[PDB]
């Protein structure tokens, strides 16, 4: 959605 | 006492500290360069900083016994909530009170409240940031109270969004209580004297050094040439 790098970070 | 699942959790936390914490700061050399001297001159180096560090708060997070049977939903709003106060928490580490600076093993990579005023903040957050500091310096924290009291900083049930709050509150609740028992068990009075309130008084402490570094933080990002010098991670997390 809105936080895309928080995501791919988080796995 | 200290049960067999709680000194596993106390072992995984120590362990994803120091997988996430590196005290060589050897990747500091990758940031922008340092600028001390009117102009913003530590932002795009501080920003890098910030930007490093919330990766490595992640990192964190992700190992913390529970954090992901939540929601990616829930594990968001739990660390854009708190990743500015478990920087401030793990900044302790290399903060000293000596001359109250964060030594990062040189000087170059050495802060004062000079740097965080050449950054754009103010005394407004940098004077109850430095008592929080010596403040949490005082506690002389086991290394086990010190991941222990990030983890429950970052599990909070109480953030705003969180959708599974009965869930965030049960993997809190489990960090807690091997905190207290550990507390007990582990360190010897008079240091274990009321530590453990003193500990979840830090918490309420960051809650309003999270305001106020986030009001300072939006007058500074609402102006575009500021936000130039932000990370794109930075701005995702902390906001436009
Ligand atoms: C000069 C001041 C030093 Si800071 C004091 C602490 C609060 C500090 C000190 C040491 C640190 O090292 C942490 C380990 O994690 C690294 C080891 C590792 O992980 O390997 C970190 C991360 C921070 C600081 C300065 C600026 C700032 O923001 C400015 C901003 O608002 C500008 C708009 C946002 C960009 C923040 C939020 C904090």
């Amino acid at each position: 959605k809105n936080h895309p790098m928080l995501m791919n970070l988080l796995k | 006492k200290l049960s067999e699942e709680q000194q596993h959790i106390i072992a995984i936390l120590l362990d994803a500290h120091h997988k996430t914490y590196d005290p060589t700061y050897a990747d500091f050399r990758d940031f922008r360069p340092p600028v001390r001297m009117s102009p913003l001159s530590m932002l795009p180096h501080l920003a890098d900083l910030v930007s490093y560090s919330i990766q490595k708060v992640i990192g964190f997070a992700k190992m913390i016994p529970g954090f992901r049977d939540l929601t990616s939903d829930d594990q968001i709003v739990l660390l854009k909530s708190s990743a500015i106060e478990v920087i401030m928490l793990r900044s302790n580490q290399s903060f000293t009170m000596d001359d109250m600076s964060w030594d990062c093993g040189s000087q170059d990579y050495k802060y004062d409240v000079t740097d965080v005023s050449k950054a754009g903040h103010t005394l407004e957050l940098i004077e109850p940031l430095i008592k929080f500091q010596v403040g949490l310096k005082k506690l002389n924290l086991h290394e086990e109270e010190h991941v222990l009291l990030m983890a429950i900083c970052i599990v909070s049930p109480d953030r705003p969004g969180v959708q599974d709050a009965k869930l965030v509150e049960a993997i809190q609740d489990r960090l807690s209580n091997t905190l207290q028992t550990y507390i007990r068990c582990r360190h010897p009075p008079p240091g274990s004297h009321q530590l453990y309130a003193k500990m979840i008084q830090k918490l309420a402490d960051l809650r309003s050094l999270n305001e106020e570094h986030s009001k300072q933080y939006r007058s500074l990002s609402f102006q575009p040439e500021n936000s130039m010098k932000l990370t794109p991670l930075v701005l995702e997390v902390f906001g436009n």
